[PDB]
């Protein structure tokens, strides 16, 4: 059994820095990674990045300049960060674990960017 | 200041690095259509995947003084006795004379015993055992590596495991390569680890794989295969590379690569693959960077870049160039024919290509001759001391030895200088007439950790075996590198320690200001009355070559 | 990068009808492909993994297969709950990319 839950502000102003934390249980973060996915209103899914068991991380070419991911193995939490938020950043962010390839997905948090 | 000490272990052969050899340089230039230009060579991305794997095995022997061999441990014992309680079953099973046989520890009874950490080992290669007929259970954690094919993975001990590290049943990994029967593999879901050093149990599950080889049992955490990265990687950005055409095949040469590449004269259709965004982008970005660094003020680009597949698996990106002086000749000659486009014009005027072919020919031949001179000297020093040559070739302290005609390499473990102590004497009291050639040392891998015994090597190296012994001499005087400074020993006794700046340095190639003096040999009188050899420093090449000659005479006398 | 093309963008079918979807990859990806389903509220669930291996607890009606460079998903019988979104996903080469998406509607 594996589960993931996201926690974020929900509403943020444009041009600020976003911060979302995904709490996960069922597997050790020291060996397996976690992937982040978003979906704006009415569009398909979009891959954001991933953090493997080690400190290495991969980010999308369209968000490498602003995306940044960190984690804490003791708390089994993965921190997501995104600076310089624009208007179109409004989307539902999900954190998807690698216990499998894409076996378990989180509920997701709906984020809106507006002043 | 003080440099860190190093305890280099002996490489087992997991990493073997072959090394280049001399070439047949042409006595006179013969290549056609010579031209200079920028180049970027790409190597096949081997994609090395590293991970840590746990190895389990048992030892069985007979007390009569016979029949000593190794055997693995079953799966149920690893997941129940070792994982749940950190204990090994006393009884062991093996095959003797092609027949099933069993054994027990001291023939006492069927019982269980706990495992204890290894006495010395390494902080990064933790190991455990039940004891420092007789039976012993051993468990060790070693590193593993796999290459792009992912069909096999080699352990730190040098033994290969013919099986894909990603094989399993959780995510349909049955299609992965494997060469062992189904009964020789097992996977556990929801498995919990337990560090035998603390027995604190894991906090979260991690699916564990288990394989039983003919000599030992290997277990590692099953991790899904990461997405595949670009298939090629930049090996080296060549600042200047000459291209020549000969025998229906191009010939690329450089001054830093020290290797000549050959292609089939046809540009590889890089556009045929969608990976151009990874290679075409990185390649072109390097062409302008190198060109703007030194060729923007004296050379001009000739057409668009070119890509060619060379022998050995290399992809060479090219950008032909020509000097401004040569450009003037082409445009001047073109104006005569007219009675701006360098492409489809180069190599056309034979009279203009004749001198450049000879000019660049000497440069290519000069590099080949110089490279052969350095390669033969480098290869000889490599055999004379692979540790120093291997360390400089990689930029970090490294261990290495020659496994015949190939050099095995491994990494060294560093240790602080405050964690090592040098004994006050190098003489052994167990037998007069013999004494260690280097000072003895005692150290600990980490602060507050257990102390280990060893010997001082060369260049702050720490040897775990005290075997450097020699017949002792009179008037002994030697300096040994110890941390930042040096440690002085005389008459096989610790005298004192001195810094690195307390000795004359000859950093420059030639120093004529050495205030030397005519030394007068002073030998103790015991050399004559007792006939005991006198000290002579380390053995010169002729001395070692002359010393073994005496051994032949002694054998003939015997 | 590898671009995934999903077709049809939308499909019309009746209750209990047999339907199939197809997703094509611009480059070879082997058996590394997964099919996802999104509920109306946004919950995402995996149906088929590694090209036709049914997920744990997924209904038996769902299935998948491969045909050359084309990957497909098939439903033996359609239920009132299966009329939701579907997306094809690849993970053979970095970065993983999703498909264009497909929405099932009543006929
Ligand atoms: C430069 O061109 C030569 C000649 O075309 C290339 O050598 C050829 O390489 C192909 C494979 O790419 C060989 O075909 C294979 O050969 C054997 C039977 O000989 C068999 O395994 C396969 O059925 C297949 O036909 C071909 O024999 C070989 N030709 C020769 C004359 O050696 C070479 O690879 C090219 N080099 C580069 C760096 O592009
Ligand atoms: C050196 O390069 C020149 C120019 O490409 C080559 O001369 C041409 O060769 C082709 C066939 O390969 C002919 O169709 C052309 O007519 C030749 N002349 C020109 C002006 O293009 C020449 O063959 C090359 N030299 C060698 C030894 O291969
Ligand atoms: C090359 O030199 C010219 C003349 O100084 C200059 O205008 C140009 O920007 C330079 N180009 C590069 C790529 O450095
Ligand atoms: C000593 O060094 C000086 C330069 O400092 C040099 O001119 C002189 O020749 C040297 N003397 C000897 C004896 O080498």
């Amino acid at each position: 059994q594996v589960q993931l839950k996201e926690s974020g502000p929900g509403l943020v102003a444009p041009s600020q820095s976003l911060s979302i934390t995904c709490t996960v249980s069922g597997f050790s973060l020291t060996t397996y990674g976690v992937t982040w996915v978003r979906q704006p209103p009415g569009k398909g899914l979009e891959w954001l990045g991933v953090i493997w068991g080690d400190g290495s991380t991969n980010y999308h070419s369209d968000l490498i300049s602003r995306l940044s991911i960190t984690k804490d193995n003791s708390k089994s939490q993965v921190f997501l960060k995104l600076s310089s938020l624009q208007a179109d950043d409004t989307a539902t962010y999900y954190c998807v674990s690698y216990y499998g390839y894409f076996d378990h997905w989180g509920q997701g948090t709906t984020l809106t960017v507006s002043s | 200041t003080d440099a860190n000490f190093y305890v280099c272990p002996p490489p087992t052969g997991a990493t073997v690095v072959q090394f280049e050899q001399p070439r047949r340089c042409p006595t006179r230039p013969e290549g056609q259509n010579y031209t200079e230009g920028i180049a970027v060579v790409f190597k096949e991305n081997i994609a090395p995947y590293k991970f840590k794997a746990t190895m389990y095995y048992k030892d069985v022997t007979v007390s009569q003084v016979i029949f000593e061999d190794r055997a693995p441990v079953p799966f149920e014992e690893v997941i129940d006795k070792i994982n749940a309680k950190g204990v090994c079953r006393s009884t062991a099973k093996y095959v003797r004379n092609n027949l099933e046989t069993t054994a027990f520890h001291r023939d006492d009874h069927e019982t269980d015993m706990e495992l204890k950490p290894a006495n010395a080992a390494t902080r990064t290669s933790r190991g455990w055992h039940t004891t420092d007929t007789t039976v012993n259970c051993i468990v060790e954690e070693v590193d593993a590596r796999s290459v792009y094919p992912y069909d096999e993975f080699v352990l730190a001990t040098g033994d290969f495991v013919y099986m894909s590290p990603f094989y399993g049943y959780r995510e349909g990994s049955h299609t992965e390569h494997t060469s062992y029967a189904a009964d020789r593999f097992k996977q556990v879901d929801g498995f919990y680890a337990r560090d035998l050093t603390t027995k604190a149990r894991a906090t979260a599950p991690t699916t564990r794989n288990l394989l039983t080889t003919p000599k030992f049992t290997v277990a590692w955490d099953w991790v899904p295969k990461r997405p595949s990265v670009c298939t090629m990687t930049k090996w080296q950005e060549v600042d200047e590379m000459l291209r020549s055409e000969y025998g229906g095949s191009f010939r690329f040469s450089s001054d830093a690569i020290s290797t000549t590449f050959t292609t089939n004269l046809t540009e590889y259709p890089l556009s045929r693959v969608d990976l151009g965004d990874c290679i075409g982008k990185d390649a072109r970005d390097a062409m302008d960077r190198i060109f703007a660094r030194r060729y923007n003020a004296t050379h001009i680009k000739v057409g668009q870049p070119q890509y060619y597949l060379a022998n050995g698996g290399f992809l060479i990106a090219y950008q032909p160039l020509l000097s401004n002086t040569l450009a003037e000749l082409y445009v001047r000659e073109h104006l005569r024919e007219q009675s701006i486009e360098f492409a489809r014009l180069q190599f056309t005027y034979n009279h203009i290509q004749r001198p450049v072919n000879d000019m660049l020919g000497r440069v290519a031949i000069a590099w080949c001759e110089e490279q052969n001179h350095e390669l033969t000297l480098w290869n000889e020093a490599r055999k004379l001391n692979p540790n120093a040559i291997a360390s400089v070739t990689v930029g970090r302290r490294v261990s290495a030895r020659m496994l015949g005609d190939v050099m095995a390499v491994s990494t060294c473990v560093p240790v602080a200088a405050d964690n090592v102590i040098v004994q006050n004497s190098m003489r052994i009291s167990s037998r007069p007439g013999a004494c260690y050639s280097r000072p003895l040392v005692s150290f600990r891998y980490e602060d507050q950790g257990p102390l280990v015994e060893g010997q001082l090597g060369e260049n702050n190296e720490l040897r775990l075996t005290r075997d450097a012994i020699e017949p002792c001499t009179v008037g002994h005087r030697r300096y040994f590198t110890f941390g930042g400074g040096y440690v002085y020993f005389e008459e096989y006794a610790y005298s004192h320690q001195l810094s690195r700046a307390d000795i004359t340095t000859v950093s420059t190639f030639i120093d004529l200001n050495i205030t030397m003096l005519e030394d007068h040999e002073f030998v103790p009188l015991e050399v004559y009355t007792r006939h005991e050899i006198k000290d002579s420093g380390l053995l010169d090449y002729t001395e070692v070559q002359r010393r073994n000659q005496l051994h032949d005479l002694r054998f003939a006398d015997i | 990068d590898i671009q995934m093309t999903q077709s049809p963008s939308s499909l019309s079918a009746s209750l209990g009808e047999r339907v199939s979807l197809t997703c094509r990859a611009s480059q070879d990806i082997g058996s590394s492909l997964n099919w996802l389903q999104q509920k109306p509220d946004g919950t995402i669930k995996r149906l088929i993994y590694a090209t036709s291996s049914l997920d744990s607890g997924v209904p038996k009606r769902f299935s998948g297969s491969r045909s050359g460079s084309d990957y497909s998903l098939t439903i033996s019988s359609l239920e009132s709950e299966d009329f939701v979104d579907y997306y094809c996903l690849q993970y053979a080469s970095s970065p993983p990319t999703f498909g264009g998406g497909t929405k099932l509607e009543i006929k």
